[PDB]
């Protein structure tokens, strides 16, 4: 299942060599992440967006979470 | 005390009928030529009293349109002036009715609630209030020459007020 | 209770929000379901509702006479239009997500809370001094040179339509 | 007295509305490791009640003038922002704790410390003399304050540059209140 | 009463107490004493805890002596450099008020043993030990203007091989010298010298060898080579 | 009924995640990333995504 999902992601991003490299790479808290995101937003500033992000984070909890936030922060 | 606990959309449909000038409605049951809200109507919200408040205002508008419909009725069932006057009033109602009827279409087929249909009807509930004062001088009066002169002269006076 | 409030801010008082002829809109007393700390912000929120009610009651009453008073009320509804339109919106946002509290509703009014107060005494000077005739086109103008940008942009609209009367009469005579 | 109750009251002390009552907000049991952080966090309300009262007391009399009012009005667009942040924080109380709140309200303890100290340096200043006492807060260097006050100056100095562009191209000065530095003699 | 309390559990009580003293507010067991801040822990505690607690507290004392430099050196009787040095030294204290929050969230889950604390604070024990050495070498000899910029060019050369305490002292100097360098851009490209507080290297007077005179104290010791071409 | 409610919750969560991505800045790529993140690490996935983007360029 996970391997199939990784192959689908590689196809969306784009071949076989790239998929092999991705497989090799794969083979190779929440509050802190939120604070880091706010600090990154401050560096970018801006302030209004940070307030909106705090409201959005609360909404997600109302409707694992740390891993998704970390990936988004890395993309920046 | 018991209450009927009507739904929400049902009220707007009833309000449209009151605007149309139809009688014998589960809400706004008139007694003596004066439309009046019932007493057991309640929604899940609005604490049973604001509803009696908001309906009480629309009721005041029903009186303006119910009395006029009573007037047009007493001409259909050779004055040549009242009969020629209602045809102007009657012509206005058909066009006004079309806007109210159209809204009913968008109810059966977008969200719609109370505070939206009222503000949508602002340029009509304004034009209607004028008729309650123009017609009030065409109903408070015996000879056929004074009832038609005093009416036709009230308009030409009431227009110069709005110039 | 949300849709209950959004009607109280429209001009329809009920059991939760009683109406008094002298003071104005205000909350009746403590309610068990809600918190006892909100009983304040609502009272801060009603200081706005009282303005709209005392506005529309005067607007309808038309009271004194004269065209320049008729047109002033005719224009007074135009500046009051964004208030209504911004109130219809609050219901739409609450219809989407059911996690919004009174805090956000109080926050949405923002601009109306700092506008009505300054445009309240302009009405009071009229009904308390019998300002008859074209003298309104100064009493409103003497308050048009105010510092508050929102106000400076509101009364100017009323003066922009009130001049339409003079401009009508002036051209009719010349 | 749980930790969820204090967060329930603190979100109201941030506004002026009072366990926590009213110059410090003395709280009145609970452990010492809680009272201390509450006293510290509530310091934001005492900075908020004072700024709101100043704008209100002056928004009553018309004696302040055109320049003064503009500055007073500028203190509301910098309060709607403070009234929005509370709404987002309010929606999460249904999780956040005192430690979480500290990293949330560490910045608006500064903006509510320049504004609450900008309305005391200019108390009796009516007219251009006010627009000259909110400019003596730009010589500060702090890149966060010098970029806040240098915005309130851009609003307060708009009426002043309204007389100037009037008294230069048309020569018709008009100010019932004496603000412009050009005084006429009847 | 930690004496009548079990061993493996009372450690989780100190780590929550100690998890506050790192912020400044007084704790339940690890209290503060009136004023270089000296603490007291308890008379009856396990020997293999206090000897470990007393190893962390040198990050509390090095914080009860930096926040007392921020809340003080921001006054107007210090110049435009002892201000920026106290602002750029305030962004860091914020980044320490966050490194206290993440552990708190983790503790709400039991994942923070005392032995685990003594590892996470290792960087926050070395940064708060530089800012607590400039805040005591700026007050030893009264420095304002230039001499408080000579110090931040020598305390940054003494760490020429650390690279973890030189990327820091190069963030303070690069920030505590913009206000000094914004009047220099008015004295070279124009003749006007604002310098409200007497801190710039050149001061004017009221036939021309006495008007502008080089002041010897307020020379940044990295413009010493060009102390003449400026004037 | 219960299945329909679960589908609505998933759609609402996806919309909220998209808004957060836009602020820090597609939907199909985000859905694939979210599923992978739920299974299991996060830093490694970010590195692979960056490398793939470089290859596409």
């Amino acid at each position: 299942s996970p391997n199939v999902l990784l192959q689908n992601l590689c196809c969306r991003i784009l071949v076989a060599q790239q998929f092999q490299y991705a497989v090799r790479v794969i083979g190779s808290d929440e509050f802190l992440v939120a604070e880091k995101i706010k600090k990154e937003l401050i560096r970018q500033r801006r302030e209004a967006d940070a307030a909106l992000f705090s409201e959005l984070h609360r909404k997600l909890h109302s409707q694992n979470k740390w891993s998704i936030l970390y990936l988004l922060l890395s993309l920046s | 005390d018991d209450r009927v606990l009507v739904t929400e959309t049902q009220v707007i449909r009833e309000t449209l009928w009151l605007l149309s000038g139809v009688k014998k409605l589960f809400i706004f049951q008139l007694i003596d030529g004066k439309v009046t809200v019932r007493n057991n109507i309640i929604v899940t919200h609005l604490t049973h009293s604001c509803l009696r408040s908001v309906l009480e205002q629309i009721a005041a508008y029903g009186q303006v349109v119910f009395r006029l419909q009573e007037f047009i009725d007493e001409v259909m069932g050779p004055f040549r002036t009242y009969q020629a006057f209602m045809w102007a009033l009657y012509k206005y109602f058909i066009s006004f009715k079309e806007e109210l009827a159209e809204i009913e279409k968008c109810i059966i087929n977008t969200t719609i609630t109370l505070a939206i249909v009222v503000d949508k009807l602002a340029p009509r509930l304004s034009q209607l209030k004028v008729l309650h004062k123009v017609f009030s001088t065409g109903v408070a009066e015996t000879r056929n020459v004074v009832r038609a002169s005093h009416l036709l002269n009230t308009l030409y006076k009431a227009i110069l007020e709005y110039d | 209770m949300i849709h209950e409030l959004l009607l109280a801010l429209s001009g329809y008082p009920g059991s939760i929000f009683t109406w008094n002829k002298r003071s104005g809109l205000q909350v009746s007393q403590d309610f068990p379901f809600l918190h006892p700390s909100e009983t304040s912000v609502l009272n801060r929120l009603c200081r706005l509702g009282t303005d709209y009610i005392r506005f529309t009651e005067f607007i309808e009453q038309y009271t004194l006479h004269g065209i320049y008073l008729r047109a002033f009320c005719t224009g007074l509804d135009s500046v009051l239009q964004p208030y209504r339109q911004a109130l219809l919106d609050l219901e739409q946002e609450f219809l989407g997500d059911p996690h919004l509290s009174i805090s956000h509703v109080n926050y949405f009014l923002d601009q109306f809370q700092l506008l009505f107060p300054s445009v309240m005494v302009v009405v009071e000077q009229i009904k308390s001094q019998k300002i008859h005739g074209c003298q309104i086109l100064e009493t409103v103008y003497k308050h048009s040179c105010g510092g508050l940008p929102p106000v400076r942009s509101a009364l100017e609209k009323i003066l922009a339509v009130c001049h339409g009367v003079m401009y009508k009469q002036l051209s009719a005579w010349m | 007295i749980t930790e969820a109750a204090l967060v329930r009251d603190i979100l109201y002390v941030f506004q002026g509305i009072d366990n926590i009552k009213m110059n410090c907000y003395k709280v009145e049991n609970l452990s010492r490791s809680l009272r201390d952080t509450a006293v510290r966090l509530s310091e934001l309300g005492w900075l908020h009640n004072k700024i709101r009262r100043y704008t209100d007391q002056r928004s009553l009399d018309r004696s302040f003038g055109l320049v003064g009012q503009s500055f007073c009005a500028a203190l509301h667009q910098e309060l709607r922002e403070y009234y929005r942040l509370l709404s987002v924080l309010h929606s999460q109380l249904q999780s956040l704790t005192l430690r979480r709140l500290l990293v949330w309200t560490y910045d608006p303890k500064i903006r509510l410390k320049t504004l609450a100290a900008l309305v005391d340096h200019c108390q009796g200043r009516k007219g251009g003399e006010l627009a000259s006492a909110v400019h003596a807060y730009t010589k500060t260097g702090d890149p966060y304050m010098r970029s806040l006050v240098q915005h309130i100056l851009s609003l307060v100095s708009h009426p002043v540059l309204s007389f100037l562009y009037r008294w230069i191209y048309d020569g018709e000065l008009e100010d019932t209140y004496h603000e412009f530095f050009v005084a006429s003699d009847p | 009463l930690p004496g009548t309390l079990p061993l493996a559990s009372q450690e989780s009580a100190v780590v929550e107490d100690l998890l506050y003293v790192l912020v400044g507010v007084d704790g339940r067991y690890v209290s503060a004493q009136p004023l270089s801040r000296t603490f007291l822990v308890d008379p009856n505690l396990d020997l293999s805890i206090r000897e470990l607690v007393h190893r962390i507290l040198p990050v509390a004392a090095s914080y009860s002596a930096v926040t007392r430099f921020i809340e003080e050196k921001s006054s107007f009787e210090y110049g435009q450099v002892n201000h920026a040095l106290a602002a750029a030294m305030r962004t860091l204290v914020k980044e320490h008020l966050i490194l206290v929050s993440q552990l708190e969230q983790l503790h709400r889950q039991g994942l923070l043993s005392l032995q685990k604390l003594w590892f996470y604070i290792q960087p926050a024990m070395r940064t708060m030990d530089i800012l607590a050495s400039l805040a005591t070498s700026v007050d030893k000899g009264e420095c304002l203007g230039g001499s408080t910029l000579s110090l931040l060019h020598d305390r940054s050369f003494s760490y020429t091989g650390d690279s973890q305490a030189q990327e820091l002292c190069l963030y303070l100097t690069k920030a505590a010298s913009a206000p000094y360098f914004e009047v220099l851009e008015k004295w070279i490209y124009r003749g006007i010298i604002h310098d409200p507080y007497s801190e710039f290297m050149v001061e004017e007077h009221e036939y021309w060898d006495q008007r502008y005179t080089i002041v010897q104290q307020q020379i940044p010791s990295f413009l010493q080579k060009m102390a003449d071409k400026i004037l | 009924a219960a299945a329909a409610a679960n589908l609505n919750a998933v759609r609402e969560t996806m919309d909220v995640l998209l808004e957060i991505s836009r602020i820090l800045n597609d939907m199909e790529t985000l859905s694939i990333c979210v599923r992978l993140c739920e299974q299991g690490n996060p830093e490694a996935l970010s590195s692979v995504i960056k490398e793939l983007r470089k290859a596409t360029e």
